[PDB]
């Protein structure tokens, strides 16, 4: 009954975890993606 | 008095005019291609003035044998479409030519695509309900009649059926038009969606655009204002409530992105045209009711790596209002509609719009199928016996609170021929308030599929 | 005032063949003066015996991409214009023949007798030309036409990572059509064209010599653009693949096309555009980038019975880097395609050769891509996956789990078994209904899960040379009758008997 | 008659000619440099034709010292290259003069250094193996003897110890002819090379070509050319069979790189040349071998910032036949080699041709080793103990296959103390088919580390 | 945020280059610029004042992403607002610990500083106690009382929309919940 | 990494085309032409040797980024100074 | 050690390996809570808790938003507290007993609160 109630704790904090680590890959992918174009534009507008 | 082509870069084409004659921008050009295996009267779409009398203009036709110096002649207005009833039971490309009948609607009244949204003082100030009469969708999604839905469909999800059904709605309980805008449809199933709303006759009261993938993305993105230009005519001219599908709005945001680097302004953010909240509120601001009548939106949208935080997504979740989703988890069971009762939301679904009851009704059937969301892992793994008598006893109306939200619907009555049946409010309420409390426990779940209603399902448990 | 807009209007007006002169040359891409007439994608010719396709015209030069031997321009050379926009040869001369982008033979054997000639960029048949796409592309991978069914008219795409399986699925899918070809009935008889892109050369010869192992040759040409050629050519190969099968479909022929990969058509058009100063998007590339492949991919079709009821079939591949399939080209032509067959190496490392993730991979043409029997056979075999899908997490607890669910999990396992094949061995569709037949029937829930796949095997190899009825039955009637499955599930379990295991215990 | 030069920007030199001199592409230009201890001839390669008469040099050595406006003389051919059997056992430039005994070159056949790949009718599949000795090699990636081998690798991660080993294996009892290319390889392990192969006696058959990352970006690009150029002398011109060492392959892309942003090319995605797949498939091609006529490549890559998505690893994949693919999170374990097992792959490794025995070997080795890797973000977290009987004996054996795979090998007797083995495929076969059969589950993990075969392996167990 | 988006779109227009998540080096001094407008002038000026309320939409609830933290570090506060309150139903959603104002207690009034005085604190520690508490199976009569008394304080601080109450009323609406009557 | 920094200031104030993570293309060609002219020399040059000890600063200390693996590169070793061992009692 | 002499050191190290410690065992906390570490880990776990809370104070500029007084301890007081922390005098008392508060005796206060 105890390890029923920690391992429902292991998973809710290991979806939480999926979450907040979703999130950060988006925010991250989101950054790579805007610095990638802003050196291209960049090297657009030097020539 | 005409102007000159003297640049050509892909769909880009720069067009040079005498020093009178430069048009207004978003004026439609016409140039010649007169190569014979090419042979098109190309259409411009004009975007900048360049200085010195030179436009900049978006090719709405794949530019291949466009020549230097070929004679580009100013039409005056913008990209026109034909807008009437006549428009209704045919399809459109972007441009307002019909592809099943070349030259039809050209004797139609034509109008111009870039016109604003109603003016602030015309505007509704409060969310009328649409009482569409499913049960799913007036129960634990209300739509808004002069909003937008977003609809989460996929592969063999019955999409295309809730298209179908919603169509037979509005033409048949509100007197009202569909039209389809088909932004960057695949022309594939442009095709199977034009053949199967002929084939269920629902074809003769729907206007369908299609900006076809194969198209430069100037018409991929012109293509969703067309649609609203036809959809604008009948609720400005006719005074009939529309309902204009948009699939898929991701496909408008992309073509505007890419538009947008072909004219060869800076990206912003993840890639994206730095208008886009501006362009996508000139779409989305301009769906509204005005002056008692509605153009209601069901819009396909994709999301981008399933990121809910990604400008395209997260631009097109600020306008909309509601959103329908469709899982193979729910249509696998024979749940038609297949509308997923959880993932599904409104922003109507608060007792200030629908009834203290409605709100009330609509929290306890979530708070069920929540339940038994979570109960489906044990039910699978350990099987039913597991479970206590108080969690067998939320089961059992669980099971037949998710059969109940299926409905036999009139896109349904293509195939097995028994009537499609609307269900009021009032009564899909009390349906369900009765049910939620489980004064249905003892009819088996076979009862509650597909049926139109209370006393419906009273006459199918009677005769089971 | 007015005179020098008079007369900048006749000299603009006052505009034998035409003559350019090249004022750039660098990298690939040269500029021409001149050729006041040229139109946008007009082959020009170079003094050498060059070409290059004047892909981009500004108000005093011309941007002509180079199709080959780029080191032979020079500044001042003589451009001569072709009357004529980009065209490739065509017709049946093509079946067995590799050829470059031109149309040209590459393979070293005789000139290619041309049919007829088409234009690389004639539209694609609109919505009102089309039929629904109500027939299927067998491709012999049981992992594919009994979960992902592809239909001729559909865009499947084989999207994955490197080294994963994709070049495999698609050379089993050509050799597979071989079964049909033999048939000389051309509603049957699928023709293949495999357009490789940006290969290297003996990748090229090596799919040629797995082509001829399986007899393939008779009726698949390839286009090649290997490594070597210049960024035109990987450009156009493609186009020059989907114009060589346009002239097939539009003659009421079958046909499927391989592209391997548009990932290197995309960036071989990425390098011409930057090379041509075009403004660059996200990932670099050039804001028609969708459009490319957009106007690449919808020109296969399924044609209405007007147009002689041919049908073209696309097979994009393309390799994703990481699996990231949320990057720009494969996003792209996710949302272009009908289907997507998304392969990983993780699957590949695993055992599960061909690699298929079944449950992320889907088909949007769905049931209508498959024979009557199959669709009987098959439609509870995702369920199946799914559930077994969901249950391996308790694959360490199999005796604590419930038994309903436990006859679920040994389930899955020997339909995962099931769904294992080796490369260059495409199985006949009469062949693979009754391979998914023993999985979901539960005949080889008996069989030890290691030994599946000899168990598969041996008994198709039993029925294939003793009782061809049952094959003969679901080919030439296309439904596995009751009498035919009663006689099956009979001679399963007479083989059943005979057959041995890894551990030599009996079955049944 | 002659130019001058207009403009110097780094490495990049424009230089102007009177109007009918100007110079064909990739012609040898000389200029001279004046000034103290920088005087030189100055060899510029023509990269572009700019128009009015101007074209675009790269230089091969450095700028520094160079005026405006002094003379430059065109060849009037290509730069060349001796070649013949006289280049074996002496060290080059990418100029192709010798560096041991200047001027040695100058009475030879001198070859172009461009020239086209051979014609597609020419090339056939190459499918015999190569044995080389090493346990992961061998099993998991077995070479092609005339493919196109590589040792990909992030900064660091040993692949220039592992290419040592690799000529130290193959070309020691080859009975042919070698070259090794130094393309921006480090100097120091150039020269541990040459006298390593002087003490091994092997210098009389090899030809090495050295252009060093000490040296500007033309002479980083045309080394790879240069050295080529030798090696398809020694191909079609005697037919007697070629290894190809190429460290590293990844500089000539990178050096092309350096000099876009001069050359004027828009940069591409991750500030690549656009040009990247086209200069590296232009280079890669040539290294083919066709019928009749082997040439055994053995090209090391580096891979930027470890990363495997990067474009320049990710276009030089196609080009391979096995391709051997170190990682610095197998380096970190201290499992040198540092070979991946599961990244690492070749297009031999099939039961048609290495025989079941080594296919079914390879497989359980590579599914073994590939639920380990899924099974240690558990053992991380929730620790070993947890696991089922199967899964635990599984990781028991997988971090025992891990370790046999590593190798003493004997370029790195500096490394391990220990001189270096040679494990025989047979044996290899041998021992993998025990490890993943638990024949050697009682053994000790430390037991298999570093160690050379089956003989060894229970001489160190026993040793414990 | 939407102001935000529009600076960034005229810039790109006008090709100044972007900096972080696209936006320019001067978002930061288009919204300072704009919030250190609001102030309370001295009376040497007329002692008028200008209260903002800016608002700003998060995504994800990433109040550490650029404009968030551009305007936070502007503002004299936040009340964050979370969607997993919302969601549950409790309305305003003001996330406490994360929510301040630090300009705030003050300028509020001596009664509302008596009765909230120790209010902040309370709901803090109560949502770390029914986070504990959500997975044990029981807990002391002390801490099951400060559990049942922080959850009637949360049902104490909702309110429905369009009903903003009176000074004069929200004291003793605190005063209910605070005092303990509502145990 | 900061005569990298200052490399790039000097470049993109003299207007060249920034490469990747804003370097000029030539940062390679800065640190490889800085460090590979120090090694010993044979006996022919009376035997003399030049060491070169380069620092590198891992912003966030990932070992896998541009500049950190370039001079990986250019070098014979690493001396790879983990703050997370720093801390825990392990130093150097 | 030069600087601050050899006392300061050693005990500022023995923090920052505690809570070096505590910080690579964050991943394993995040999923399964404190208990499931081994002895060795969860005794330096509750150590860490206490050590982390005791580096807060009551600032004076804090004054404006608690309404409680400001405190100031002296170098040898803290040097003195985190050496008893840290040798594991104090694991007897609740982490709540540590947060914003100065000093030993102080600390003493609080723990007689609770």
């Amino acid at each position: 009954a105890s390890r029923r109630r920690a391992m429902k704790s292991a998973t809710d904090n290991a979806d939480d975890l999926i979450k907040a680590l979703t999130l950060a890959a988006n925010r991250e992918r989101q950054a790579q993606i805007t610095q990638e174009i802003s050196e291209i534009v960049g090297g657009a507008n030097a020539l | 008095t005409a102007g000159r082509v003297v640049r050509i870069t892909g769909p880009v084409v720069d067009v040079e005019f005498p020093r009178g004659s430069v048009p207004e921008l978003f004026n439609a050009l016409h140039a010649e291609i007169t190569f014979g295996a090419l042979a098109k009267t190309l259409t411009l779409e004009v975007a900048q003035h360049l200085g010195d009398s030179l436009v900049r203009c978006i090719s709405m036709q794949p530019t291949d044998g466009l020549v230097r110096g070929v004679e580009v002649t100013d039409t005056g207005a913008s990209i026109s479409v034909p807008v009437g009833d006549g428009v209704k039971g045919h399809v459109f490309n972007a441009l307002g030519d019909c592809l099943d009948d070349p030259g039809y609607g050209k004797d139609f009244e034509h109008w111009s695509i870039h016109r604003k949204p109603p003016a602030f003082s015309d505007l509704e100030p409060r969310t009328e309900m649409l009482e569409t009469g499913l049960k799913v969708v007036d129960l634990l999604t209300p739509y808004v009649r002069g909003g937008k839905i977003a609809l989460f469909g996929g592969a063999g999800v019955g999409k295309t059926v809730l298209i179908q059904e919603m169509i037979n709605r509005i033409a048949r309980n509100f007197g009202g038009t569909s039209v389809f805008a088909g932004v960057g449809e695949r022309t594939r199933e442009g095709n199977d969606l034009w053949v199967e709303l002929a084939d269920a006759n629902v074809l003769k009261d729907t206007a369908l655009v299609f900006g076809q993938m194969d198209e430069p993305p100037g018409t991929r993105m012109r293509v969703a204002l067309s649609a609203l230009t036809m959809a604008e005519f009948f609720r400005d001219e006719q005074g009939q409530d529309v309902l204009l599908f948009i699939d898929n709005i991701f496909r408008f945001t992309q073509a505007g992105s890419e538009v947008s680097t072909l004219l060869g302004r800076m990206p912003s953010a993840v890639g994206y045209q730095p208008t886009l909240a501006d362009e996508m509120g000139e779409l989305q601001e301009r769906i509204t009711s005005t002056r008692g009548r509605s153009i209601t939106s069901m819009q396909a949208v994709y999301v981008p790596a399933d990121d809910y935080t990604d400008p395209a997504p997260a631009t097109t979740f600020a306008h909309l209002d509601a959103t329908t989703e469709l899982s193979r988890a729910v249509f696998s069971k024979g749940i038609f509609p297949a509308v997923d009762p959880l993932a599904s939301s409104s922003t109507i679904l608060d007792p200030a719009i629908v009834g203290d009851e409605h709100y009330r009704v609509a929290q306890e059937v979530i708070r069920i199928l929540q339940r038994y969301k979570d109960l489906q892992d044990i039910i699978a793994i350990l099987g039913i016996d597991e479970l206590s008598e108080e969690d067998k006893q939320l089961v059992n109306r669980a099971r037949r609170i998710e059969r109940f939200l299926s409905q036999n619907m009139m896109a349904a009555e293509q195939f097995t021929g028994q009537p499609g049946s609307t269900v009021p409010l009032k009564e899909t309420i009390e349906a369900f308030d009765k049910l939620t409390k489980g004064e249905f426990d003892h009819l088996p779940e076979q009862a509650f599929f597909l049926i139109g209603g209370l006393d419906d399902l009273a006459k199918k448990a009677e005769s089971l | 005032a007015a005179d020098i807009e008079g007369a900048i209007e006749d000299y603009v007006s006052s505009f034998r063949e035409e003559i350019g002169t090249v004022i750039d040359a660098g990298d690939g891409i040269a500029h021409v003066e001149g050729l006041p007439s040229v139109m946008t994608q007009e082959l020009l010719e170079f003094p050498g015996g060059v070409l290059g396709v004047a892909l981009n015209l500004d108000e005093h030069s011309v941007g002509a991409v180079i199709l080959g031997e780029f080191e032979k321009i020079e500044e001042g050379q003589q451009v001569k214009r072709t009357g004529e926009v980009l065209s490739v040869p065509v017709g049946d001369a093509f079946l067995g023949r590799v050829v470059n982008p031109l149309g040209q033979p590459i393979d070293g054997q005789g000139d290619i007798a041309a049919e007829t000639r088409r234009a690389l960029e004639l539209q694609a048949p609109s919505v009102v030309q089309r039929q629904s796409v109500s027939e299927p592309l067998q491709t012999g991978i049981k992992a594919i036409d009994a979960m992902t069914p592809i239909g001729r008219g559909q865009r499947q795409l084989i999207i994955g990572d490197r080294k994963t399986g994709k070049t495999a699925v698609c050379v089993d899918t050509i050799l597979n059509q071989r079964e049909a070809w033999l048939t000389g009935d051309p509603k049957q008889q699928v023709r293949c064209v495999y357009v490789a892109i940006g290969q290297k050369g003996t990748t090229i010869a090596s799919v040629k010599r797995a082509l001829e192992e399986g007899g393939a040759m008779e009726y698949t040409t390839i286009v090649a653009a290997p490594a070597s050629d210049a960024a035109g050519f990987k450009w156009l190969a493609p186009y020059t693949g989907s114009a060589i099968g346009q002239h097939w479909m539009y003659n009421g022929k079958h046909v499927l096309i391989v592209f391997d990969d548009l990932s290197k058509q995309a960036d071989a058009y990425r390098a011409i555009s930057l090379l041509l100063r075009r403004p660059p998007g996200r990932e670099a590339f050039p804001g028609d980038v969708f459009y490319l492949h957009s106007r690449l991919l919808e020109r296969c079709a399924k044609l209405s019975d007007e147009l002689g009821g041919g049908s073209m079939t696309g097979l994009p591949i393309i390799e994703t880097k990481a699996n990231d399939i949320s990057a720009f080209i494969p996003t792209n032509v996710i949302s272009i395609t009908d289907g997507q067959c998304f392969l990983e190496s993780d699957l590949f490392n695993q055992g599960v050769r061909p690699a298929i993730n079944v449950g992320v991979s889907v088909s949007r043409v769905g049931g209508a891509a498959q024979i009557k029997a199959m669709k009987e056979v098959a439609g509870s075999l995702r369920l199946d996956l799914s559930q077994y899908r969901e249950l391996e997490a308790f694959a360490a607890f199999a005796s604590d789990l419930d038994a309903a669910s436990k006859a679920q999990l040994d389930r899955g396992a020997r339909l995962v078994e099931l769904l294992k094949q080796p490369q260059y061995s495409p199985l006949a569709v009469e062949e693979q209904v009754v391979a998914i037949f023993l999985g979901t029937q539960g005949h080889l829930d008996s069989v030890p899960v290691e030994d599946v796949q000899r168990f598969e095997s041996e008994l198709l190899e039993h029925v294939k040379a003793s009782h061809s009825d049952i094959f003969d039955g679901i080919r030439e009637t296309k439904k596995l009758s009751e009498e035919a499955e009663e006689k099956l599930v009979s001679v399963i379990n007479e083989f059943k008997k005979g057959f041995q295991a890894s551990d030599g215990s009996s079955v049944v």
